[PDB]
């Protein structure tokens, strides 16, 4: 229910307005991300153990720090509004990744003719 | 309806490949009665809609197989 | 400042301007800047391999850049990822185009170069498509595609899928054929134009040139055998 | 995870008030910022022009500038081109067509020598590769024929063109050949 | 984020559906013929356009594979796209129309004797 | 109308004299009644760019 | 409903240094739909340097982008 993906008509840095409450919206997005991906596809896959662990790491640094600036210098991304914008779409990415199940075997073997260039 | 199919059996008679207008029963088939091509079927459909100056949708072009259907859609204006 | 250019204050200099010595350009290294980055990038490719093992084929690393081989029926789920992951925040595409090698039964490899913004890191992604069968576009993900894939279609006839306005841009509007296929040569089939008798109808003919492109058919013994390098 | 890309510092920059105190209405109201540009172009009006009366004067012609393909010969020149075909194999529009033969006196000479001045890009690779330095880009822009038939330079045009001037070409090479 | 005359690219599977789709394409491509003669000001008549369009589709009546018929459908609908407005010009447009004979003079009567 | 109010104003500015202290009052009332029409038309007359959207984006 | 017309923007000299054939549609002199149309100048360098050598390739290669010449030389050389 977090409608603070991106705001409207305020003046932040690069053509994307400033969200009002970035910490509660972001911690709700991390909670929803952990609720979706963990309960859909198995913990065997490296993809879950990567997205999940990075998600918990970001969750830790958000839930610890207070201002919207120290969280930047620890998060390794750009602006915190843009951190929220980034943090939106992996929820929908894992949500799509429910479908087209990638942790299965490789569905196609090319003929090995296709991957020959020279020598 | 009356003498609309007079115009239609004038246009289709003016159209070629139908050597027998006596074989043109009005209430009759296109591809069974006269051996019209499925391409030529919608060709004469576009000829019919161009004669009456009227424009048809796609499904109305889909359903036409005999000219009684054609006259029945001509009746819509 | 002052004293710059004309209407002169009579002050100038073209003297004593030297550094006279003998050069000392001590270097031999062809490509050693990249080896730490290549060792990082192998491991990055191993991450992409283990993360999405269904849809990917073998990676291929070369000289500080990266190329992912992808089965062609499934590109859209790959590029929902890898454009738009947290750990792979690329979000900026720089090239989609095609390359024929008419050696193999599949004929046109289709090559994508993508660009990161947060990470300053390029990537390449390839499919293989035949003149017969299409591969889907990537215009569903972003809007920078629908011009480039027109360019790909016009230069090759690599037909696409799931795409609005697949027109021609890069040729004449009545011109069939596809130029960057190595089928038809430089002259083209019909390329003349003249307009005298049937007035102003600049209509083509059989393109008979005035001197043919006398080719280059020389080749020496053998170029080189590569000094390989991998991290592992 | 450091991942050092950050710090655009996003200046909030309200900038509501205190730009001016009715001076703003003056500069907006009458065109002071725009009268400034008029004063600039009037001050530019007084200064020097830059026209070069082209029939009577000429722009700067560097010695490495490219021209019309005059064939040099030696001192007491035996037609210095040897049809060595190196100037063929790099003309990037294939505007070179040569044919050669053993001439009567034993050496090899050009039977015909052909430059499509229709399609000479003036890359100078002909000059950069003819080893005896026999085809040379001129500096002369002496052109503007009315037919293509007055452009297709055969051997006689190029030998004539080198015979018309080698003075200029000697100046050119003697400022360039220790750099070529 | 736009079109010009709603060019869509989505090849169906079944050959019947491709048949119907090429049929509706033929209807629009035939209906636009007086619009073509208006737009380009040809000498010949609208029935010349119609018999040559019929000729062009009878050139590929007997093509087997639907996975060839797909890109033939794309070529057809795409050249309809480039004909329904003024992208093509009449010098570009006469490349479909070997109209006149008198350009050629006397020529090959398709005999071996007059190859020589 | 803003032409032919100038046509209305033109005889008054021809003989500004012979109507002193009073033609001033009448034409001031005329210009008041016209300037309120100007303050009507200042509020509306401009083109409008049809397509420029900005609404915030929401998720479930 | 919308009934919009179209224009052709530049045959020869609308924007200088560009054969800018822009098929542009307007309703209220508003560009509701924009369809750039370029490609008039498809000189086909992309084909031509497949039969030329690398030394031969470069004077093709700054004929692309003819206002920044030796930078394009430099990107090919890199
Ligand atoms: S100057 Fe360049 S284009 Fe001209 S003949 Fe020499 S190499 Fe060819
Ligand atoms: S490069 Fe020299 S030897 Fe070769 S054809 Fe040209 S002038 Fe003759």
């Amino acid at each position: 229910v977090l409608v603070q993906m991106r705001e409207g008509t305020p003046i932040g840095l690069t053509g994307i307005y400033q969200h009002p409450n970035p910490r509660p919206a972001l911690i709700a997005l991390y909670e929803a991300t952990l609720k979706e991906l963990q309960d859909k596809h198995p913990k065997d896959s490296v993809y879950r153990q990567s997205i999940e662990n990075l998600t918990a790491h970001r969750k830790q640094i958000v839930e610890d720090n207070e201002v919207s600036e120290v969280i930047e210098n620890k998060i390794g991304a750009g602006l915190i509004e843009e951190v929220v914008i980034q943090a939106h779409e992996e929820l929908e990415l894992a949500k799509k990744m429910s479908e087209w199940k990638p942790w299965e075997e490789l569905e196609e073997k090319p003929l090995e003719d296709q991957w020959v260039y020279f020598n | 309806r009356p003498d609309a199919e007079k115009r239609i059996a004038a246009v289709l008679e003016s159209f070629d490949k139908i050597s027998n207008p006596a074989a043109i029963t009005p209430t009759a088939s296109f591809a069974k009665d006269l051996n019209l091509d499925s391409l030529d079927t919608v060709e004469v459909v576009v000829a019919i809609e161009e004669e009456f100056g009227i424009e048809i949708p796609d499904k109305e072009a889909d359903e036409i197989k005999s000219v009684n259907q054609a006259v029945e859609y001509i009746l819509a204006q | 400042q002052a004293a710059p250019s004309w209407e002169n204050i009579k002050d100038i200099r073209l003297d004593p301007k030297v550094h006279v010595d003998e050069v000392y350009e001590p270097i031999v290294n062809p490509a050693d800047r990249y080896l730490q980055h290549v060792s990082d990038l192998h491991q990055y490719a191993k991450y992409i391999m283990a993360a999405l093992p269904k849809y990917i084929q073998g990676f291929s690393v070369w000289k500080d850049e990266l190329t992912l081989h992808v089965a062609p029926s499934a590109v859209i789920p790959v590029t929902t990822f890898l454009r738009d992951n947290t750990s792979t925040q690329y979000k900026s595409i720089i090239d989609i185009t095609a390359v024929d090698y008419p050696s193999r039964e599949n004929r046109f490899e289709v090559v994508y170069n993508f660009l990161s913004v947060r990470h300053n890191s390029r990537i390449r992604l390839k499919t293989y498509a035949t003149e017969v069968t299409p591969v889907p576009s990537i215009t569903c993900l972003y809007e920078g595609a629908n011009w480039f894939e027109r360019e790909a279609y016009d230069m090759y006839g690599v037909f696409f899928e799931g795409h609005p306005d697949l027109r021609r841009i890069m040729t004449d509007y009545g011109f069939e054929g596809h130029p960057l296929r190595k089928d038809f040569p430089l002259t083209g089939y019909t390329e003349v134009r003249w307009d005298e008798e049937k007035r102003r109808v600049v209509y083509e003919p059989l393109e008979l040139t005035q001197a043919f492109r006398n080719f280059s058919a020389g080749s020496t013994a053998w170029e080189p055998v590569g000094p390989g390098r991998d991290d592992r | 995870a450091p991942p050092a890309g950050f710090r655009i510092h996003r200046p909030a920059t309200w900038e509501e008030s205190e730009e001016g105190a009715l001076s703003k209405a003056t500069k907006y109201f009458l065109l002071a910022e725009m009268f400034r540009g008029l004063y600039v172009v009037l001050e530019q009006f007084f200064r020097a022009p830059y026209t070069i009366y082209y029939p009577f004067e000429k722009g700067p012609v560097s010695p490495r500038f490219r021209g019309e393909h005059a064939l040099r010969r030696y001192p007491s020149g035996e037609e210095r081109c040897i049809a060595c075909k190196l100037c063929e194999a790099i003309c990037p529009a294939l505007a070179i067509t040569i044919d050669a033969e053993e001439r009567i006196d034993g050496s090899r000479r050009t039977t015909k020598y052909d430059i499509d001045m229709t399609k000479c890009i003036y890359c100078g690779y002909c000059q950069e590769s003819c080893p005896v330095d026999a085809i040379v880009e001129t500096p002369n822009v002496e052109y503007a024929t009315e037919t293509r038939e007055e452009l297709l330079y055969n051997k006689e045009k190029l030998l004539a063109n080198g015979d018309k001037w080698e003075l200029e070409l000697q100046y050119a090479l003697d400022a360039d050949a220790p750099y070529r | 984020i736009a079109t010009a005359f709603a060019e869509t690219v989505k090849f169906s599977g079944s050959k019947q559906e491709l048949q119907k789709r090429t049929l509706a394409l033929y209807r629009q491509f035939l209906r636009g013929a007086p619009t073509f003669a208006d737009l380009y000001e040809v000498q010949f008549s609208i029935p010349t356009i119609r018999t040559k369009i019929r000729q062009e589709f009878e050139r590929h009546r007997f093509v087997d594979d639907l996975s060839i018929q797909n890109v033939l459908y794309a070529k057809g609908h795409m050249e309809y796209q480039e004909c329904i407005n003024f992208w093509k010009q009449q010098a570009q447009f006469l490349k479909y129309f070997p109209e006149e004979d008198d350009i050629q003079g006397r020529h090959q009567p398709s005999n071996f004797v007059d190859k020589f | 109308p803003f032409d032919l109010e100038i046509s209305t104003l033109l005889p008054y500015v021809m003989s500004i004299y012979l109507v002193s202290n009073y033609g001033f009052t009448i034409v001031l009332l005329f210009l008041l009644i016209l300037i309120i029409g100007f303050v009507y038309e200042i509020n509306t007359n401009a083109l409008k760019i049809n397509k420029h959207n900005k609404p915030n984006t929401d998720s479930l | 409903r919308i009934r919009a017309f179209t224009i052709n923007f530049g045959p020869q000299h609308p924007a200088a240094h560009g054969v800018l054939r822009l098929i542009l549609e307007l309703s209220g002199e508003e560009i509701i739909r924009s369809d750039p149309h370029v490609g008039l100048l498809h000189r086909g360098t992309e084909k031509l340097i497949e039969y030329k050598t690398y030394m031969q390739a470069l004077p093709y290669f700054d004929r692309l982008d003819y206002v920044s010449m030796m930078t394009n030389e430099q990107v090919f050389s890199l």
